[PDB]
């Protein structure tokens, strides 16, 4: 929900 | 073979907890290496200084950023609020990746990133400029900071600059 990466569900 | 080293301090409340340098690969992604380098030394007019890892998550990164318009940016680009990546050569395959953060392809140039780990899950998408060279072990102690929502318990910034050049 902002500029930024993803991981871990 | 004309890559940049950009030198930090990083600074756990304030107190120095160690630095880090990283290799900026300008031979390879010259854009958004240099970008990054023009943003450190602030010749742009920008002077990003006690940039705060204010966003950690444990077993992935430690993200960095700024105050200066912090809600969807904070830490803009030499290029302004944001742009589209040069090349994608950099895949993510490794620890210690420093690239910019993003929302995605030309949503590029607002704070930046350490991968801790190898977020190989990060390829086909935006490519990393430089790796930390040394002090990986800071990295990971700033890793330490952070919890798995994207918290940081401790507030981690650049305490100084002075890239090694």
């Amino acid at each position: 929900p902002e500029p930024g990466p993803y991981a871990q569900p | 073979m004309v890559n940049p080293t950009v030198f930090f301090d990083i600074a756990v409340d304030g107190e120095p907890l160690g630095r880090v340098s990283f290799e900026l690969f300008a031979d390879k992604v010259p854009k958004t290496a240099e970008n990054f380098r023009a943003l450190s030394t602030g010749e742009k007019g920008f002077g990003y200084k006690g940039s705060c890892f204010h966003r950690i998550i444990p077993g992935f990164m430690c993200q960095g950023g700024d105050f200066t318009r912090h809600n969807g940016t904070g830490g803009k680009s030499i290029y302004g609020e944001k742009f589209e990546d040069e090349n994608f050569i950099l895949k993510h395959t490794g620890p210690g990746i420093l690239s910019m953060a993003n929302a995605g392809p030309n949503t590029n140039g607002s704070q930046f990133f350490i991968c801790t780990a190898k977020t190989e899950w990060l390829d086909g998408k935006h490519v990393v400029f430089g790796k930390v060279k040394e002090g990986m072990n800071i990295v990971e102690a700033m890793e330490r900071f952070g919890s798995r929502n994207g918290k940081t318990s401790k507030k981690i910034t650049i305490a100084d600059c002075g890239q090694l050049e």
